């Protein structure tokens, strides 16, 4: 799809880990697709996988990380 | 051991999240019983001023409002009266019995009950005061609680206002419940399934005349989400779709020939024709029997029933590759959107009495759209529920056996042939199978409520035909009949959706035709819609757009309301206005004619500056002056002194001095409205004269009447009349309530060997 | 004294998509005969839309 | 598809901002039109060439 038309818009997203659209938004939009797959089954052990990834999301949603440096940490 | 912390204020993105449910999980419903007995009004005692303006050795009770919190302005007292008959049909009982809510007059002859603790708190303070008349007292000593058991009937005293003697009467004879016995239990059970020989039914218990029973409203879909609103209804078809999934029976005891496709393909094809839920196919071109099942796919099935460019791909694949290389003729030449499916063309191409019975048949195979027992059906052929429609198929694919290839090759022919002989070799659990899809359908199919509409879906399920295959392939002499608690569970959810359906539409019409007949004009008639989505906990509200809501509410206007709620709004319209002339902190207007007329006489005030008739003076309406401020008129009339009359709702002050009558205060009132325009700084003064108001000894010497300018427009209260305003409130007694109603019922199956049709014949016998 | 161009009084109130969406909801009821059908019931869908 | 139950009309205040705006335009055009006429005739008059 190259020519003297069309153009190409390329980017590097690798510092983007830390951003402000990689938090909450992104958690909570799995979340509800899971709640809609949860409401699109019947069948238990599928609902409670579900509910653990989704459980999954909740708890990363708040996180530390352990590094030391010395004596404290 | 040592730590250190750091933090950072994250922001908190909060979507709408939009708290959803699945149909087996909704709860019926919760039946309001009724609280205390719902008064607006009370009585007071009050202090009363002879004629001369002088007070009484005597005081008196007076009619009063509970909670005066009436707005200013006309539209925030219509909001009023809307969040009360709000308040009304949330207080709505659906069953009440008095007993529960009666205590004791101590006051009593026979002593006696009576039906409210405030009626006994009044009863006893009416008793206890010295200048209350003895005939009161009598009246409190007859009045006492009357009993008839043997009609199960019980009437109680009450005392309150005659429009809470209306909303309470209201409730009393028009509370929805009905005498229950075990015929009740048998009827709520749909017809065909009593009359279907393959379960039996029995109950343990010999229900009195004293149960009762609450009937749904099983009414229809009044606003024909079918027609236009094909996102609710892809929503709603796929929400009973999985339900429907949810009662199928698991099933019993060459590429992909396994189980757990043959089930999938069980739930999916039965599921799917009782949500009326479109379908499209993927299938893979080297596998051919994947096509030779879709054969008996597409006869079983309607053709209507799948969305087009599958059964398009399909039929023209088997024709191009079984049919017409058979005979010998053209592959085809077939246009993408040519207007006919390739078997209709193909109807008429062939020259064989077989196949083209059987194509014409399959073009012509569709639904039967039937009204049974108030519920539309969407009933088959009667030549498919017998499995008959095997046998054409099998005469075809005999007389394509015994065709030759003469464009194609052996290693062809060896294939087609014997993929046909191994469904060929399979009549009788074909025949068996056709039979047993039928009768689960429509057995299932028994005990819905809801109309069954046909119209394709935005979305599909994907169904394999390799699923198909092994379902043709796997399957003998072992016969699943869905258990009755299936069937009950899935009668019982059907029915609590409908009557939350229902009730929520009774709903949303009431408020709409409310707020229609009130003129509540800024009010924008989308949270309820909203609301209405909301109790129904299957939608995304917050993700449906305005337009959509809109036209429901187009919609909803042209509804009848129930009876209940158009009864109870009646009511609030013929006295609203009643209601509103009490609730002494906000007048209903005031005249202002600048001349020195006369106070009027009253015995609950004295000498008051109040108006009752209105007669003469012209109206300025208020809320029309809020809308489009023009204030040349009121301007102009009150520069120049011209009498005129203000009406709209307005609060006041208690002027309860003298001093501030001779000096004329209440016309001082005006001159800010032509410095500041709004005329919501407005509060005229009420000029109350008696002998509690610390200068009443001009009044009483000099021979005086008073007269004041600027009089306003307002009603007395209503004196209280304990003999005329105490009621007898008529009632049942003692009955029990159900609402699980299937639960009286225990239900069996015969064994699955010894099934039977609508023919009164053993399915799942060929061998 | 100053020149203007104006409308035709049937747009200054909105009345002639009235006659629009007539039209419309018309050639959403028709088929596209010659036309494929995912694309056919995307076109209807989307001028059901409006 | 992106509209509903919102009347938006000009402000007063933004009514007189784009009228004294156009009345300044139109007024300063016709005053500069009438200085360079009469200049330009002043100077064809007094046979300025």
């Amino acid at each position: 799809f190259l020519s003297n038309n069309s153009m190409v818009l390329y980017t590097d997203v690798s510092q983007w880990d830390s951003s402000q659209h990689n938090t909450q938004p992104f958690r909570k939009g799995i979340i509800m697709g899971l709640d809609m797959l949860a409401n699109m089954t019947n069948d238990a052990r599928v609902i409670q996988t579900l509910n653990l990834y989704k459980q999954t999301q909740i708890n990363l949603m708040d996180s530390y990380v352990q590094i030391p440096d010395g004596n404290v940490i | 051991v040592q730590y250190e912390i750091l933090q950072k204020t994250i922001p908190t993105f909060e979507p709408k999240e939009s708290i959803l449910k699945k149909l087996e999980d909704i709860k019926p419903e919760q039946v309001k019983k009724q609280t205390k007995l719902f008064r607006i009004f009370e009585p007071r005692q009050l202090p009363v001023y002879r004629a001369n303006g002088e007070k009484e050795l005597r005081n008196r009770w007076y009619w009063k409002l509970k909670r005066d919190t009436l707005p200013d302005g006309d539209y925030d007292v219509r909001e009023y009266f809307l969040n009360l008959y709000d308040q009304v049909l949330t207080e709505m009982p659906d069953y009440l019995l008095l007993k529960d809510m009666a205590v004791e007059n101590k006051n009593s002859r026979d002593a006696g009950k009576v039906v409210d603790s405030e009626t006994a708190a009044i009863c006893d303070a009416i008793f206890q005061d010295e200048e209350t008349e003895g005939v009161v007292r009598r009246f409190i000593a007859e009045m006492r609680q009357r009993v008839q058991a043997d009609r199960n009937v019980v009437n109680y005293p009450s005392i309150l206002h005659p429009i809470d003697h209306a909303f309470n009467e209201y409730f009393l004879q028009h509370q929805l419940v009905e005498p229950l016995n075990n015929d009740i239990i048998f009827n709520y059970i749909p017809e065909r399934i009593r009359n279907d020989v393959n379960y039996i039914l029995n109950m343990d218990r010999n229900l009195p005349s004293t149960a009762r029973y609450i009937r749904p409203n099983l009414l229809q879909d009044r606003l024909n989400l079918h027609d236009n609103f094909e996102s609710l209804w892809d929503t709603i078809t796929t929400s009973n779709y999985i339900l429907a999934r949810s009662v199928v029976p698991d099933l019993k005891e060459l590429t992909g020939i396994n189980s757990q496709a043959a089930n999938d393909c069980f739930k999916t094809l039965i599921a799917a024709m009782l949500s009326q839920r479109t379908m499209s196919l993927d299938f893979v071109t080297t596998n051919y029997m994947s096509l030779i099942s879709g054969m008996w796919l597409l006869t079983v099935v309607p053709n209507d029933m799948f969305i087009r460019e599958s059964l398009v791909a399909c039929q023209l694949a088997i024709i191009n590759t079984i049919i017409y290389p058979a005979f010998g003729m053209q592959r085809m030449h077939y246009r993408n959107g040519d207007p006919q499916t390739p078997f209709q063309i193909a109807e008429q191409q062939i020259q064989n009495f077989q196949v083209a019975n059987w194509l014409h048949f399959v073009n012509n195979n569709q639904f039967r759209q039937v009204v049974i027992d108030g519920v539309l059906n969407q009933v088959l052929n009667d030549n498919i529920r017998n499995g008959h429609v095997v046998n054409q198929l099998m005469e075809a694919l005999m007389q394509l056996s015994r065709q030759q290839f003469p464009t194609m090759p052996v290693d062809y022919k060896r294939s087609i042939q014997r993929g046909i002989l191994l469904l060929s070799n399979r009549l009788g659990q074909l025949v068996d199978l056709t039979r047993l899809l039928a009768y689960n359908y429509e057995t299932l199919m028994a005990c819905i409520t809801m109309n069954m509409q046909h119209v394709q879906t935005l979305t599909t399920e994907k169904l394999q035909l390799t699923s198909v295959t092994s379902l043709c392939m796997l399957i003998g002499n072992a016969t699943v009949i869905p258990s009755p608690q299936t069937l009950f569970h899935y009668y019982n959810v059907n029915v609590n959706f409908h009557s939350n359906y229902n009730e929520r539409i009774n709903d949303a019409v009431a408020i709409i035709t409310a707020a229609n007949r009130l003129n509540l004009y800024q009010k924008k008639m989308k949270s309820i819609v909203e609301d209405f989505l909301k109790r129904l906990q299957i939608f995304d509200i917050s993700r449906v757009p305005d337009d959509q809501m809109y036209r429901l509410r187009d919609r909803l206007r042209l509804l009848p309301v129930e009876i209940r709620r158009l009864d109870i709004f009646n009511l609030i319209l013929m006295n609203m206005e009643q209601i509103e002339r009490a609730s002494d902190k906000i007048a209903q207007g005031v005249i202002i004619a600048y001349r020195d007329m006369q106070l009027e006489r009253d015995e609950m005030y004295g000498y008051v500056n109040i108006a009752r008739n209105l007669d003469g003076f012209q109206q300025i309406n208020l809320e029309e002056l809020m809308r489009t401020g023009d204030y040349a008129q009121i301007t102009n009339m009150l520069l120049n002194n011209q009498p005129v009359a203000l009406v709209g709702a307005l609060p006041f002050i208690t002027d309860s001095s003298v001093i501030s009558l001779v000096a004329k205060l209440d016309a001082t009132v005006f001159a800010q409205i032509v410095k500041l325009r709004k005329v919501d700084t407005l509060k005229p003064i009420l000029y109350k004269i008696n002998s509690d108001s610390n200068d009443f000894y001009l009044v009483a010497n000099y021979d005086w009447v008073p007269t004041s300018t600027t009089k306003v427009y307002k009603q007395i209260p209503q004196q209280f009349d304990f003999r005329a305003s105490m009621h007898m409130l008529t009632s049942n007694l003692t009955f029990t309530v159900y609402s699980d109603l299937l639960a009286f019922v225990s239900a069996d199956t015969v064994e699955p060997i010894n099934a039977v049709a609508f023919d009164n014949m053993r399915i799942m016998n060929e061998l």
